[PDB]
């Protein structure tokens, strides 16, 4: 029964193979050849946030393009008013193991992440001056890694048991539990439409899901090392990962297909995050040699270096209307770039 | 179970000292401000003074200055108000007002039962076009009031607020910021303005909205109220 | 002064939360942080027998000290990408029982041995010290005549007593440090008195700190 | 004595 | 039994019809030239409507 | 004597120009979190710096006679710069000791106290206040000519510049020299009550021990001589008494001059030596 199961498997992958390789005959490497070329963009701190005593993990930008929440491992969840650098709350936190992070398209809850396997929503706009749990989500037996809000009362959480689930606030179970990743989850992302979603691994794989359906749909491979950062197209037919091999790879749910590699022979750390901008024509992520690099999306030249953090960068956002650029490190700083 | 209770009042001497209270129960009284919003006996609202979160800025009215005291109690959740050299102007009813300050907050959004206290015998004015307007159920109503200044400011936002207080009861914030709705207002209310002229709409007032309607402007420390927007049900 | 009412409120908000966690942090940075780790069935339980999801912390008071332990036992998951949240801790309390030089999970003190210089040669912990603890001393002392130390170590040719056996497990452990000049090793046997146990702990810390606190202002 | 012009020399002296 | 679903998976997986990378290009590029007016990052906006100026 | 100062001097000069260019590639460009005694250090060796590049044009006043051939505005300028590094260097040190005191005796109370603005900003004073003290010194230098350049000379002072003189030293190195001696002692008392513990790896803590030790004994038998003389010249002057000795305190000052030099050239040495973290940066840059 095993070797029948292996035989089939790989006759399989090799007839998935050729049909891939089958829609493969002009690469976009010289299709970008004609355009005007993009000058440097010089980026400048424009905002500075301070008041973190530790290392920032995860961080989510607001719809509004104004409030921001940080996460970081000294006990404390701080919503950032990035327009006039102050703190609109100072959420206490149990633990001190803070992984990851979000902000619901509402403005009225906030997720957390930890070691603790549970999740970490609270509610910020309530009758009483605090803020206080809102629901305490466990049944995870894995690290939380990432969590995003899709809804007002659906969300996605990733956790470190090679997992990931859709959870309710009011009842506190999964709704749907996705199953099938060979190694552990570490972040995911959302479509503009919120109907698809795709998540890294440290199988460096990364395959995409349907949160209605509950199952994995589309499966892309090619990194040669585990995947860490992950974000959609502006336009939600693809996306890019960031992995620890020191190359961006842009996957598109269309081709399934890798389009290029973001590859360059001077610096050998990975891609902590990852993000685009409005048009999809930046793809600045942020690597582990202390500061973060812009790269074109359709050229793969670099147009541009963000520089300014002490330590190294594992937090990137980019706002809705794409203005501004916000990145935050692990020296308990934020900077904002515009 | 937020409620502002307030003790003290009566019958005093003019020339006197009176003791009040605020305390306060079902929310923190460490993060929200306190104010001490005065009502006429016959018609009209007042700002007396104000105290932020940790006694840290102390506000007081120019009527008022230099005679009155407001201190707060965080551990014991009450707020004071301790007079002296009473005069017969401070007869007139007391609310005790809760008020919290950042992005997009609701200031004013809660005020206290109220007290009365009775005595033996540059600043930005608001005035409203009218103060009784014949309404009947099921109608729309106009409501405006003017301001002597711009209340536009640089950040892009109008600091106008909206007050409802029914008869028998206390002031209910409507809204805030001259364009969100307060927590609980129904879709019927809106608003609109234009950095000088403000314009209040009410659609299809059943019998819940009679009262007297109160205008204000938050752009300095007097905070001066309206003058009074009585409906009469017909 | 380009400010309104509310800004004027606002920053003062923000600056009570600013002091707030000023407060805390100088609060949290007094307490004393540990980090329990061993390999399989590793005798943990015994630091907090002595003194008193996936990580559980376990805090208990001396006189003028705090203290508080982490445990991921219950991780069971790639060590590489959890063990950010743990730099900067005090100290490392690695447990390791002697009762395992002839059971097999592959024998476990060569597990043992490999976790012990994975985590200590790891670019991670460079700056942070590990305490070794050594249990079931009265079962080693009644299984060393039954059976010798050469099962394990081959290399082994001394009398099959205790002192010499424990010494050269002491040094056979203590020499896969190959960062000595940044980094101590605290080797203590397990005793069944529970001040017997802990105040090797205390005396531990209360050197570690001072060290680090030497480091940082550049005497040492 | 002020005309003797008395030399300091390297560092500054009383 | 993992191997039935896995087997299962993949035959989900290549059930999906493929289509050329070509107009997936084309339609990269039209996004890319449609929303590049509006993008504030690569286009130069005045310090007159940026509220993250000193 | 004639020669015996001048190549002193000129060691000094390379030995301190080396040490302080090579402390300045090392913690100029590295990669981390910046340190509180990293800002005290890099100032340190700022004023330590310019404290003796102009030290090879003043040797040829020593060299064969009072010769100053090489121009009459770079006199005032030098004796300047020299007074105003010589004043930054005790200040700096007393800072710096009283850091250490406080971050290693009382990290309870220092441990928000002290903050990265607040060092920065007392350094800006610091430098200030040394500059604004070295200011009588640049009017008082200027050049005679009168025996073809006999040496760069100026009037002694009048009474009332005694007594502002010793008010200036008590206020800018007495003191200083006893809170330093006051604070490196409770911090040696300290490391032995810590030590003298029946510990186990308490006895690695020699090294901190020694260089307070070395540090203290090289500031006294540096800095000490040359207040110490010239305290005496001035209590002397100023007691109009007989006791007018000879030239044995002149002859004091000139030879204790280039010890200071020497303790302010041998600084970066002892902190490459005995102390990590800048071991390795300086290596790491050299390459």
């Amino acid at each position: 029964e095993l070797d029948q199961l292996r035989q089939e498997a790989e006759q399989l992958k090799n007839q998935i193979r050729d049909a891939r390789k089958a829609c493969a005959d002009a690469t976009l490497s010289q299709i970008t050849n004609n355009i005007d070329p993009v000058g440097r963009i010089q980026m400048r701190t424009r905002r500075t946030l301070r008041g973190h005593l530790a290392k920032i993990y995860a961080m989510h930008w607001g719809t509004d393009s104004r409030l921001l929440v940080s996460a970081s491992q000294d006990g404390k969840l701080i919503i950032w008013d990035s327009y006039t650098t102050n703190k609109v709350h100072a959420i206490p936190l149990r633990s001190s193991w803070v992984m990851t992070c979000a902000y619901a398209p509402s403005g009225n809850y906030v997720a957390c992440g930890g070691l603790d396997n549970i999740c970490s929503i609270y509610n910020l706009k309530t009758r009483e001056g605090n803020v206080r749990v809102s629901r305490e989500l466990a049944g995870h037996t894995g690290y939380l890694s990432c969590c995003r809000f899709l809804d007002d009362n659906q969300i996605v959480t990733s956790s470190g048991d090679t997992t990931c689930a859709l959870w309710d606030i009011e009842t506190g179970q999964q709704t749907t539990t996705f199953t099938g990743h060979t190694g552990d989850v570490m972040s995911l992302s959302l479509a503009p439409d919120t109907r698809l979603f795709v998540s890294g691994a440290c199988d460096a794989s990364a395959k995409l899901w349907d949160v209605r359906e509950g199952m994995c749909r589309q499966t892309f491979t090619g990194h040669e090392s585990d995947i860490n950062a992950i974000c959609f197209f502006p336009n939600g037919n693809a996306f890019a990962t960031g992995s620890d091999d020191a190359t961006c790879r842009l996957f598109d749910l269309r081709a399934d297909q890798e389009l290029m590699t973001y590859s360059h022979d001077n610096i050998i750390c990975g891609i902590t995050s990852v993000s685009f901008s409005k048009s999809g024509r930046l793809l600045l992520a942020g690597y582990d040699d202390f500061n973060c690099n812009v790269w074109d999306a359709l050229k793969a030249d670099r147009a541009g270096v963000l520089a300014g953090h002490d330590n190294r960068v594992s937090c990137l956002g980019v706002t809705d209307d794409g203005m501004a650029v916000a990145t935050g490190s692990w020296d308990s700083f934020l900077k904002i770039w515009n | 179970d937020v409620q502002l209770v307030e003790s003290g009042g009566g019958l005093v001497q003019p020339g006197g000292s009176r003791k009040l209270s605020c305390s306060a129960s079902g929310f923190a009284f460490s993060s929200f401000g306190m104010h001490w919003v005065r009502q006429a006996p016959e018609k009209g609202l007042e700002w007396v003074a104000y105290i932020s979160s940790g006694s840290g800025t102390i506000y007081y009215a120019d009527t008022v200055k230099g005679r009155f005291t407001i201190s707060r109690d965080d551990p014991k959740n009450t707020l004071f108000l301790q007079m002296t050299s009473l005069r017969s102007e401070d007869t007139a009813m007391y609310y005790c007002v809760r008020s919290i300050y950042y992005y997009g907050s609701s200031p004013f959004d809660f005020w206290g039962q109220g007290t009365t206290l009775t005595v033996s015998s540059s600043d930005i004015v608001m005035t409203q076009a009218t103060s009784s307007v014949p309404v009947t159920p099921g109608e729309s109503v106009s409501i405006s009031c003017r301001s002597s200044k711009s209340l536009l400011h640089s950040n892009g936002n109008t600091y106008l607020y909206w007050f409802l207080q029914r008869p028998g009861q206390s002031p209910q914030l409507l809204i805030y910021r001259m364009s969100n709705l307060a927590s609980g207002v129904p879709d019927r209310f809106s608003g609109s303005g234009s950095g000088t002229a403000f314009t209040l709409t009410i659609s299809r007032l059943e019998a819940e909205d009679v009262g007297v309607y109160y205008c204000m402007q938050h752009l300095e420390y007097p905070l001066t109220f309206g003058a009074g927007t009585k409906l009469e049900l017909k | 002064c380009t400010l309104s009412a509310e800004d004027k409120a606002a920053v003062e908000r923000s600056k009570m939360i600013d002091r707030n966690l000023r407060e805390d942090g100088e609060k949290a940075a007094k307490e004393v942080k540990l980090l329990l780790l061993g390999a399989g069935e590793s005798g943990k339980c015994t630091i907090v027998k002595q003194m008193k999801t996936g990580i559980v912390e376990t805090h208990f008071t001396f006189k003028d000290l705090y203290f508080k332990m982490f445990d991921v036992t219950a991780q069971r998951s790639e060590r590489k990408k959890w063990i950010h949240c743990f730099e900067g801790v005090t100290a490392i309390i690695f447990c390791v029982a002697l009762s395992d030089y002839d059971l097999v999970l592959m024998n476990r003190m060569h597990a043992s041995m490999k976790l012990f210089d994975s985590i200590c040669n790891n670019k991670w912990f460079t700056e942070t010290s590990i305490i070794l603890f050594l249990n079931k001393k009265d079962l080693f002392e009644e299984k060393i005549k039954r059976s010798p130390l050469t099962i394990c170590y081959p290399e082994y040719t001394g009398s099959n007593t205790y002192e010499e056996a424990a010494a050269y497990i002491q040094c056979q452990f203590e020499d896969l440090n190959r960062r000595k000049d940044t980094k101590e090793i605290y080797t203590h046997f397990t005793c069944s008195t529970d001040t017997k146990n802990v105040q090797f702990v205390f005396d531990a810390v209360t050197d570690v700190i001072i060290k680090n606190n030497l480091k940082e202002c550049g005497l040492y | 004595e002020p005309r003797l012009w008395v030399v300091p020399g390297a560092l500054p002296q009383v | 039994a993992q191997a039935r679903k896995l087997v299962e998976q993949l035959k989900m997986e290549a059930n999906i019809d493929r289509i050329k990378v070509s107009k997936a290009a084309a339609d990269l590029m039209a996004y890319c030239e449609a929303h590049a007016k509006e993008d504030p990052l690569l286009t130069p906006v005045p310090a007159s409507e940026n509220p993250f100026r000193e | 004597t004639s020669v015996f100062l001048p190549v002193f001097y000129t060691a000094v000069f390379l030995t301190g120009v080396l040490g302080n260019l090579v402390l300045m590639g090392a913690l100029h460009f590295k990669p981390g979190s910046r340190r509180l005694i990293d800002i005290f250090i890099i100032n340190l060796a700022a004023s330590d710096f310019i404290f003796l590049v102009t030290l090879p044009l003043w040797v040829d006043k020593e060299a064969s006679l009072g010769l100053w051939r090489t121009g009459s505005f770079l006199c005032k300028g030098s004796s300047y710069m020299i007074s105003v590094n010589m004043h930054c260097s005790v200040l700096l040190l007393t800072c710096m000791s009283v850091d250490r005191y406080l971050a290693i005796v009382w990290p309870v109370v220092s441990r928000k106290f002290r903050r990265t603005d607040c060092a920065y900003v007392v350094c800006a004073s610091i430098w200030f206040i040394s500059c604004l003290l070295g200011l009588p010194t640049l009017l008082s230098r200027e050049l005679t000519l009168i025996d073809d350049k006999p040496y760069c000379a100026e009037k002694k002072a009048t009474p009332i510049k005694l007594i502002w003189s010793l008010v200036a030293l008590i206020f800018t190195f007495f003191v200083p020299l006893l809170s330093i001696v006051t604070c490196y002692c409770c911090i040696a008392r300290k490391l032995c009550a810590h030590y003298q513990q029946s510990g186990k790896h308490n006895k690695k803590l020699k090294k901190s021990i020694k260089i307070i030790f070395i540090v203290v004994a090289a500031f006294l038998v540096s800095w000490l001589p040359f207040n110490t003389f010239k305290f005496l010249a001035i209590v002397s002057g100023l007691r109009q008494e007989h006791y007018l000795p000879s030239a044995i305190l002149q002859l004091g000052m000139e030879v204790s001059g280039p010890l200071a030099f020497a303790n302010s050239c041998v600084n970066p040495f002892i902190y490459y030596i005995f102390d990590s973290y800048i071991r390795r940066a300086i290596v790491h840059c050299l390459c």
